[PDB]
RNA sequence: CCUAGUAACGGCGAGUGAAGCGGCAACAGCUCAAAUUUGAAAGCUGGCUUCGGCCCGCGUUGUAAUUUGGAGAGGAUGCUUUGGGCGAGGCUCCUUCUGAGUUCCCUGGAACGGGACGCCACAGAGGGUGAGAGCCCCGUAUAGUUGGAAGCCAAGCCUGUGUAAAGCUCCUUCGACGAGUCGAGUAGUUUGGGAAUGCUGCUCAAAAUGGGAGGUAAAUUUCUUCUAAAGCUAAAUACCGGCCAGAGACCGAUAGCGCACAAGUAGAGUGAUCGAAAGAUGAAAAGCACUUUGAAAAGAGGGUUAAAUAGCACGUGAAAUUGUUGAAAGGGAAGCGCUUGUGACCAGACUUGCGCCCGGCGGAUCAUCCGGUGUUCUCACCGGUGCACUCCGCCGGGCUCAGGCCAG
RNA sequence: CGGGACCGAGGACCGCGCUCUGCAAGGAUGCUGGCGUAAUGGUCACCAGCGACCCGUCUUGAAACACGGACCAAGGAGUCAAGGUUUUGCGCGAGUGUUUGGGUGUAAAACCCGCACGCGUAAUGAAAGUGAACGUAGGUGAGAGCUUCGGCGCAUCAUCGACCGAUCCUGAUGUAUUCGGAUGGAUUUGAGUAGGAGCGUUAAGCCUUGGACCCGAAAGAUGGUGAACUAUGCUUGGAUAGGGU
RNA sequence: GACUAAUCGAACCAUCUAGUAGCUGGUUACCGCCGAAGUUUCCCUCAGGAUAGCAGUGUCGACCUUCAGUUUUAUGAGGUAAAGCGAAUGAACUUUAAAUAUGUAAGAAGCCCUUGUUACUUAACUGAACGUGGGCAUUCGAAUGUAUCGACACUAGUGGGCCAUUUUUGGUAAGCAGAACUGGCGAUGCGGGAUGAACCGAA
RNA sequence: CCCACCCAUACCCCGCCCUCAGGGUAGAAACGAUGCCCUGAGGAGUAGGCGGCCGUGGAGGUCAGUGACGAAGCCUAGGGCGUGAGCCCGGGUCGAACGGCCUCUAGUGCAGAUCUUGGUGGUAGUAGCAAAUACUUCAAUGAGAACUUGAAGGACCGAAGUG
RNA sequence: AUGGCCAGAAAGUGGUGUUGACGCAAUGUGAUUUCUGCCCAGUGCUCUGAAUGUCAAAGUGAAGAAAUUCAACCAAGCGCG
RNA sequence: ACGAGAUUCCCACUGUCCCUAUCUACUAUCUAGCGAAACCACAGCCAAGGGAACGGGCUUGGCAAAAUCAGCGGGGAAAGAAGACCCUGUUGAGCUUGACUCUAGUUUGACAUUGUGAAAAGA
RNA sequence: AAACUUUCAACAACGGAUCUCUUGGUUCUGGCAUCGAUGAAGAACGCAGCGAAAUGCGAUAAGUAAUGUGAAUUGCAGAAUUCCGUGAAUCAUCGAAUCUUUGAACGCACAUUGCGCCCGCCGGUAUUCCGGCGGGCAUGCCUGUUCGAGCGUCAU
């Protein structure tokens, strides 16, 4: 608004390599971090999980469906066995899971 | 980053226009509609998959069917836009699930579609009859034939017998295994062409 | 819309800058050339018609049917498909028509203002009428309601049926597909494509699983996508022109278009062109009868008006500048600041209040109690009781206090 | 112990005190007179005493010079848009943003809807690629606040460590015996991790680009109009006493 | 370089066009709170730049630690005045010691001891450095003052001007010219020097 | 050398304004708490920075706002408030609309630009109104006759003309 | 004259030109009288006189799987004479 | 010879002076009518002082009396003087040349237009 | 003392600010697709009882027809209208017409109201002369018709 301005009290006194024709598409690979592996899990589900009430079932986490294709291995996970489907992993993320006590199938 | 080094002012689009160009393109579209019915709005669509690594995740709908799910559903391509089918003559299908989608696809609609004779007094054996042409109807086959799961569910549940055993050695050994051999696929081809020259030539 | 100020281009760097995917709006698909109708040019312009046709011709150096790559042609095979004519009803555009105060009082020249009593309202948008009008008038809202024309959509209903044309399924086979064109070199230009762009000129100049593309030059081997050098097509999109219409936190006659007016006018320039200024009496002309002075313009009386302090110089009528009248100052500037004085002209303040003690009036909304009601639940209001040493006003006296200005 | 001048802020009591029936002790009362209106007071005009250069503007350090100003009325100059950045207010918060569009409407309003997308939630490298916990998310010294009084310690700062990517060196088990790259080191590096802070919007300041606070140059370019003046030429016409030699 | 319609070293008309200017002119109410500056350091100069310094608004942090254009004390520089040489010796002599201003230092955030290591150094476990532990709160170790803190953020002008005292370096026939500190002015009214950028008093 | 005296916006005491700083103020008899009460210090200012207020055109809400029994505007040696920009009232003129408060909004505030447009002064009843030889008498017309007409005179062009 | 000197964007275009060396075009000087200090050979003017010394595009040869690279040859002008 | 070309001198001649005087017409002047403009911060007596070599206004003095007319050319005003000159430019423009980059014209080569027969020399 | 100059006030002037008004601009939105050889846009010249312009119109000239409405127009003059109607009006609508000279502009020209050619009709004594009136006569190109040209190719 003009009525706030300075010019109203004023009144008065005045390298590397070159990539032809590149396409985004091809480098598409979102990652997730496994601390945040259980925020894909709904909510009420979730709280079952790590409440314990779930003893005979593992989680079945398609991180492609959320639009992740890579798993990464920053943070540390329950003692929860997960299936995680993921394009692909880091070393780390997956030696977590497999600690966690679950499996990183490899998807396309 | 101000790109007004040219005559700018001369080409300035404002849209003031905007509430009344949706209140005209509605009155079209009702028009289009009273002008159609008993007939949808719009056309039957098939499912596609996107192209690109990107988009490869989701389905949506495509421009036509295809003339090879026009014959698996036993639907004539000159009988097919007559009766609301979109056909496209360029698409493939290049593998059996999404012609088999869109074939139940075609065959649904078939189902559901009541067809009324060219003639009201001499009625046809491929026509609807009249004590079933009164029934409820849709106007909107985006809305009642749109792409019901798009994405794959992201959360499913296993027992915990049913857990894979997984890929041996790890998924970021296979993973890497996979880069390796796509990288050296040629010069081992090469090593082993040479390694066969030479033991025919000193057999 | 996003991709994206990204990939990329760029002296000495200022800078430049797309596309695929994705969401949406809108969606609609097709016609030729390359084939022998060959048991029949089956095609077409024009003329004359008795409207039945008949002629002059075009055309075989190819006019119809058939086919267009999604295919098709030939076969095989057995089922399906079709032509006309009515048409209820609906929609579009002009036309007839639509509610309620001019009720009473005051101000006013005039109510359309103020007050009272009403009424209409799917209408209290707007405008007019002698001042702010829902009900004075035009219109406004809503369903409809008179009369007319031309189109479109359409529930259904009558009939002909297969000479012929058309669709579906399978197949040994066949399956023509655009040349100075594509492409290459070179030059100019252009582009983000100054290694990967397009266009054009000159030179060379193709092919038959061929050819083009696959954004780093080339050879070899693969792969993936289409099918150029012929052609048509609605919608979503644009719109400082034209026509019709509705609006605005826009401007209010030096503003807003140059132009609210006989404005692209008057005027200027040989010409191309340049290009203004300029709105408002009053409700109604009622635009001053008549008398008188002047040659006249006009003046003075006297009417008109609500007002001429509105007289076609016209609503209001500021300043600069001028005239008259009244007051004052002035020995080579005035103006201004502080402070008196003189003269002229003014704003306040004050006019008496409150409280006691007597006397005279006029009334019982004195205290207490009873009932009802409300409240903040213990305080009040209303009705009865006062019977005048009690309350409330008024009038005469007296007294205390407080009251304006300047001073000792 | 006299004589004089200027002033009287405050507004129940409270306090410190004293010479203590009260007072000169945390700020003036008491008595009296005239007048009650232009008398006091005020405004204007003028005289008198004293005081007092003509305003911007420019220049440099400053003056002077220079430039503008006859007078009055009306316009008349830091604006809007896009993109940044910091700060303020607000909503939601690991998310955030309805408005391209669709639905709806009392119709440019308001209300409602959601796929995608943008920014943020992860960085590093030219790239291929790889990708963030030894530890109650570490130790030490401070540190508001809390504490059961032993300590716990926010934000933040300093310092030493740990993890991720890039660079260099070494090269384990294994093996398509030529691939793979573990383990262990050393330098810098990156606004990297180490118990998320962002997204949207409002307001203000500053930049950056546009005519960009307003008024001007000699110019440059595109397309038109002129030989009625004047210059030269062509065609066709007209005109110029009387003397001397 | 004449003339080409009062226009000619390139006519006139309209447009591009509100062309550009770093140069000139102008740039619109009031009050209140703060409030400036001229080689500091680097870059090839003029037709140059940044940058330090000085300012204002917001905040925040325990506005916590204290700090200071000052004196004193210890010790430097200035040993230079001076006293004596019945002290030695002879400004260059010294027991002692000037004036003006001036550097450094003056605590618990400190001092010292001890233990090891050293890749420093030393003949050297020797000094020094790095760690380790301990002792010293019995006074926290001069004076005076102390609404004077710190860190960010954003914003703005000025950043090789004039005059003067003192110190210093050069000069001229005489004038004078460079630096350093300080004060004043540009930005500032008042009293006095009759008058006034540079004087005195006082803001 | 000595005594007295004169006066600065400097110094001392007192009043008032503003700014800054430090305190008090709820089982609220309680407050434009954005208030009130107590105490102390300070006051120049260009470039520059910040805060608060005043004013103008328009918009939403509100004041059951003003107004033909006179809105707006204008004039005023008439007054009141404010440090100030300004605000309010009286008197006169006038004729149809306008204002206060809280928000919103901007084409929002002039002495200058050899501005822009329009209007008006002093100069000033001034400079001039002086090339081309020149006018005069009577009568008529008329309100009015040097510059109209008729007559009467006097002159000029002087045939490359004032034809 | 299949020419000179000009003009035009081009033209089956125009001019000089209804022209032809006693002509046309371009220069310098400027009536008459006077008048060409003496001699060259550096710059310049012009000689198709031999060279390939420099040497473009096109064309020719060699290598290579090709992109390409390397070689001679090489007009006018320059150079040499 | 010719010349509105530049220069020196001689005779004649004379108001060029010495040395000024006088006359005429039209103005100026006065009146009737008519009637501008330039310019204008405000104004107009001086002297000394007013550091920046400048005062009209300040300081200190001299002084100083309404309202006017004809002249006048010392200041003050007054020159399309915002001229001319000098200085500066991210200056503009005309002009010149082995300045730079280009270019019309001209010239040289090659490819195409471009055909039909011979003879000779090389493959 | 007056006059003069200046200051202050009242009234009167000068001038056109201020206020209020607005059949106008400006911007946005919505709808529509329609110029011309069947002669456009533009230009000129004319037309009313009394008009110069603006407006409307074209020698049928501020207009004709037709349809609708239903009593005006108005500045003056003159007339209305059988008002129980083929009907006023500077009315509205608009399907039928008129539409001068031009202009792409068309017989050739045009700085001329210049000069022609073809075919009809009428009038004046008129087979011959004169006059008037009507319809025509541009260019490029297409389709067709008809008349042609050329040893260009042939047959006979």
């Amino acid at each position: 608004p003009t009525r706030f301005s300075k010019t109203r009290k004023h009144r008065g006194h005045v390298v590397g390599m070159r990539h032809f024709h590149l396409l985004r598409n091809h480098y598409w690979r979102p990652s997730i971090n496994i601390d945040k592996l259980w925020s894909l899990v709904p909510s009420d589900v979730r709280e079952q999980y790590l409440s314990g009430q779930k003893k005979d079932t593992a989680p079945v986490i398609d991180l492609l469906s959320h639009g992740y294709a890579k798993l990464l291995g920053k943070g540390r996970l329950p003692e929860i066995p997960v299936v995680v489907r993921a394009r692909y992993v880091s070393a780390e993320a997956e030696r977590k899971v497999k600690e966690a006590g679950g499996v990183v199938e490899l998807v396309a | 980053n101000n790109h007004f080094r040219k005559h700018w002012q001369r080409r300035v689009r404002c849209h003031f226009d905007q509430p009344g160009k949706k209140v005209t393109r509605r009155l079209a579209r009702r028009a289009k509609a009273a002008a159609l019915a008993p007939r949808p709005v719009d056309k039957l669509r098939p499912i596609v998959r996107c192209p690109t690594v990107k988009y490869n995740r989701r389905t949506r709908l495509g421009r036509g069917f295809t003339l090879e799910e026009l014959k698996a559903a036993g639907i004539p391509r000159l009988l097919a836009p007559t009766i609301g089918i979109a056909v496209d003559h360029r698409r493939k299908n290049l593998s059996e699930e999404s012609l088999a989608a869109n074939v139940q696809r075609l065959k649904d609609y078939k189902a559901r579609l009541i067809l009324f004779p060219r003639k009201s007094n001499k009625p046809k054996k491929a026509d609807t009859p009249k004590d079933q042409q009164t029934a409820e109807t849709t106007t909107s086959l985006r809305t009642s034939f749109g792409v019901e799961q798009p994405l794959a569910p992201g959360f499913t549940e296993i027992s915990k017998s049913e857990i894979p055993a997984g890929i041996e050695g790890g998924a970021y050994r296979a993973l890497r295994k996979a880069r390796s051999d796509a990288r050296l696929v040629g010069v081992r081809e090469k090593r082993a062409k040479e390694k066969a020259e030479a033991e025919a030539n000193k057999k």
